[PDB]
RNA sequence: AUACGUAGGGUCCGAGCGUUGUCCGGAAUUACUGGGCGUAAAGAGCUCGUAGGUGGUUUGUCGCGUUGUUCGUGAAAACUCACAGCUUAACUGUGGGCGUGCGGGCGAUACGGGCAGACUAGAGUACUGCAGGGGAGACUGGAAUUCCUGGUGUAGCGGUGGAAUGCGCAGAUAUCAGGAGGAACACCGGUGGCGAAGGCGGGUCUCUGGGCAGUAACUGACGCUGAGGAGCGAAAGCGUGGGGAGCGAACAGGAUUAGAUACCCUGGUAGUCCACGCCGUAAACGGUGGGUACUAGGUGUGGGUUUCCUUGGGAUCCGUGCCGUAGCUAA
């Protein structure tokens, strides 16, 4: 298309869409939660999920979820936060990792094991 | 296609001839809106083949999987469809097209294997293809993308058009590169004759 | 107007295309010799050039065999003004990986894939066709 | 317009020679007396706001000529920019 | 609930095994390779043209671009090929290719390009006519409306699905005649023309716009595009002074209606018109940029000229429709 008009110009990718907004591109960091209030997933999906707003030591306010059944964390807490996709959700891309800096591991889980930080039974 | 393993005492099961690999790439279920309601019927895409390389393609448009698949496998029969290559590879690299769906066909080295996509992997496979390269773009789709298989199969013709046409032989047609690949060819399908003469 | 040698070949792209056994054009040397090595090599029947318009004309007529079917199978111009295009000795491009013909405008004139190749020299290349 | 009899006369004093309309000089002074025709005409239509286009076209062509009177003679060209008192 | 949770039971991986973070490809998802812009994203409202790109036919030169060649050249490791060893492997050593380049000498003259040119098909100029709502400017017309003037002459008129707002009865409606006003030109008035596009139509006059047609008369490539930039550019709206007959926003009463502010009626202010200006946006669309060379037809249809019957018919060039070839489109 117009050879010499690509010279003059041209030749860009379209946009990032960038997905993760914590710093650093951060594999995760750690800050205080607060605001731990239940909310309502979609209507499809009838529940309720527990989530919570850290403010990590990366001076931004995000949301993060709280995966399993049972939590430890409360309010001034040193939640570690990871990156998450919760489409269940609106404005959730956060989650906290069990068996951590600060939330215990999800009390007896064992189809997992790995994550929802359950030890290795004795 | 459910319950197809069965072992009765009746009379046969309609086996022939033309030892075909027989492939279905997809079905889509088809609503038609009757007033007030919908009746639901499939459309089978069928590809029949032989390891020779000769192909046919068939359309079966039938409310039911097997009538679907038995249509579009007796179509394949009457709409059926000729390929030369060299060897395993490809005479000469194409390109084909069903109206949005672009197929790109190229030789590969002997022995390297018949890297194609899902649908283009069985359309070609089903012919005497073992080592070519291909791949395919557009259309977002399935149905256009095997339309444009044959469609760029059917480009491919022997250098003894291209001789005829420049009233010169191969040479220039045939340079040495794909002169000495056919030479492996047909010395490879001599010898097979050879070897199955006794 | 900027590319008769586009025209040229869209002339004869066309005028195959459509059935008709033969085509009329202006006689520069250039399409001149692109019409003679196309019948050297046999994908039209015969060129031949008279007087016309100032300039002279060369008439062409296209190789059908036993059926209205043409010995050309296509034609595209590829250095063409705005990206005119240069090759060498080594990497002289195979038509139709080597089924076809091409045109080179050597610096020793005008060949084709196998004749530079035989020889050895590059610098411009043009359409091809197989 | 450019009567029939004005513009041979002009032919006849600035071209080239005689019969030779057309040529770059001729063609300048012809369409150069055209739009001093216009000239007044606009002056005195101050809303024509369409015989304009036609003075700015005759305008171009005329510098479209002038450039191909520079480029074979110099010499001529000044010799009727000079002539013609232009610029 | 084989999707959750739990158990077996299975898949796979293993001192690992999964999760998060990031990059490449898959993406053709920047389409040089390798995209599009009628309806999906996408032709500015339209002109010219600076920069730029960009090029007709032909003679000789140059060999810059371009290619051919010799050499310097591009550290080692790189990475790979090949060899050897590290118990094997990892790893290391050895030598190759490789280091795609640049630079220097030498060559080519097909092409671009430069120089000298030359030619007329391109372009541009003339001759002779063809279509005219192309524009502008100045002059004029009466229809008709309303108002005003003199009558005759009535209690009704207009209003709407009906009403009631409005008025008459003083003479309203009406009829005739007359005067005033302001605006526009029905019929012609349509694939028909003109115009770059917005646009153009009562008549006269003046100036002017451009196109098409037959002679090459001539110039002798003076071609095209065109970023910036340039003006023009619907209506509205505002600045300045007029107009206002009517319409008429806004704003007034009455009417359906729960509500009218709305549809309906009963009026009318700016505007609507003119003069000089502003602005620049419209669905300013063939939703199809400008230009140029090729690809079945058929049929309406404007301007021209020629050629063929005795106006009749053909050709040709330009404008303008529809259908239909090839071919193209997702249709």
């Amino acid at each position: 298309p117009t050879i010499q008009q690509l010279v003059r110009k041209g030749r860009r990718d379209k946009i990032a869409k960038v997905k993760t907004a914590a710093l650093k591109g951060s594999p995760q960091r750690r800050g205080v939660c607060t605001r731990v209030y239940t909310t309502t997933p979609k209507k499809p999906n009838s529940a309720l999920r527990k989530v919570a707003r850290v403010k990590l030591t990366s001076q931004v306010e995000v949301t993060a979820y709280i995966p399993g059944e049972g939590h430890n964390l409360q309010e001034h807490s040193m939640v570690l936060v990871r990156g998450g996709r919760v489409k269940d959700l609106p404005g959730v891309r956060y989650k906290i990792i069990r068996g951590s800096l600060d939330t215990q591991g999800v009390k007896n889980r064992k189809q997992a094991r790995s994550r929802y930080g359950a030890k290795k039974e004795k | 296609r459910g319950r197809r393993d069965d072992r009765g005492g009746r009379g046969r099961d309609g086996g022939d001839k033309s030892n075909y690999i027989e492939r279905v790439v997809s079905i889509n279920r088809v609503s038609k809106v009757v007033k007030g309601g919908r009746r639901f019927s499939f459309t089978a895409l069928v590809i029949v083949g032989d390891g020779k390389g000769m192909v046919g393609v068939g359309y079966g448009k039938a409310k039911e999987v097997p009538a679907a698949i038995a249509k579009g496998v007796e179509e394949a029969r009457k709409n059926f469809f000729r390929v030369p290559l060299i060897g395993s590879t490809i005479t000469h690299p194409v390109q084909g097209e069903a109206a949005a769906g672009v197929v790109m066909l190229r030789p590969a080295s002997p022995g390297t294997g018949v890297i194609a996509g899902g649908a283009a992997r069985a359309v070609l496979e089903c012919a005497g293809v073992h080592d070519i390269l291909a791949k395919s773009l557009g259309s977002d789709n399935a149905i256009n993308v095997v339309h444009a298989t044959v469609a760029a199969l059917k480009l491919l013709q022997r250098p003894e058009e291209v001789a005829a046409r420049r009233g010169l032989p191969i040479e220039d047609v045939a340079p040495a590169g794909m002169l000495k690949a056919r030479r492996e060819s047909e010395a490879l399908a001599a010898a097979a004759a050879r070897e199955g003469s006794a | 107007m900027t590319d008769p040698i586009a025209d040229f070949l869209t002339r004869l792209r066309n005028a195959n295309s459509a059935y008709h056994d033969e085509v009329t054009l202006p006689h520069s040397k250039l399409k001149a010799n692109i019409a003679e090595i196309l019948k050297r090599e046999g994908y039209i029947s015969d060129y031949r050039t008279e007087d016309a318009r100032v300039g002279k004309s060369l008439v062409v007529q296209l190789k059908y065999g036993p059926s209205r079917e043409r010995s050309i199978a296509g034609l595209r111009r590829v250095s063409k003004p705005g990206l005119r295009v240069y090759a060498k000795s080594t990497n002289l491009p195979r038509v139709l990986g080597g089924l076809g013909v091409a045109i080179i405008s050597t610096s020793s004139g005008l060949l084709t894939d196998r004749q530079a190749a035989r020889q050895g020299v590059g610098g411009e290349v043009l359409a091809y066709v197989w | 317009a450019l009567t029939a009899e004005q513009k041979k006369e002009i032919l006849g004093q600035y071209g080239l020679h005689d019969t030779d309309t057309g040529s770059p000089e001729a063609q300048v002074a012809l369409l150069t007396k055209r739009i001093q025709d216009l000239t007044e005409h606009l002056k005195v239509h101050k809303h024509d706001h369409h015989s304009r286009r036609g003075l700015l076209l005759l305008v171009g062509r005329r510098r479209r000529l002038l450039k191909y009177v520079a480029q074979v003679d110099v010499a001529r060209y000044r010799s009727l920019i000079e002539r013609l008192g232009l610029r």
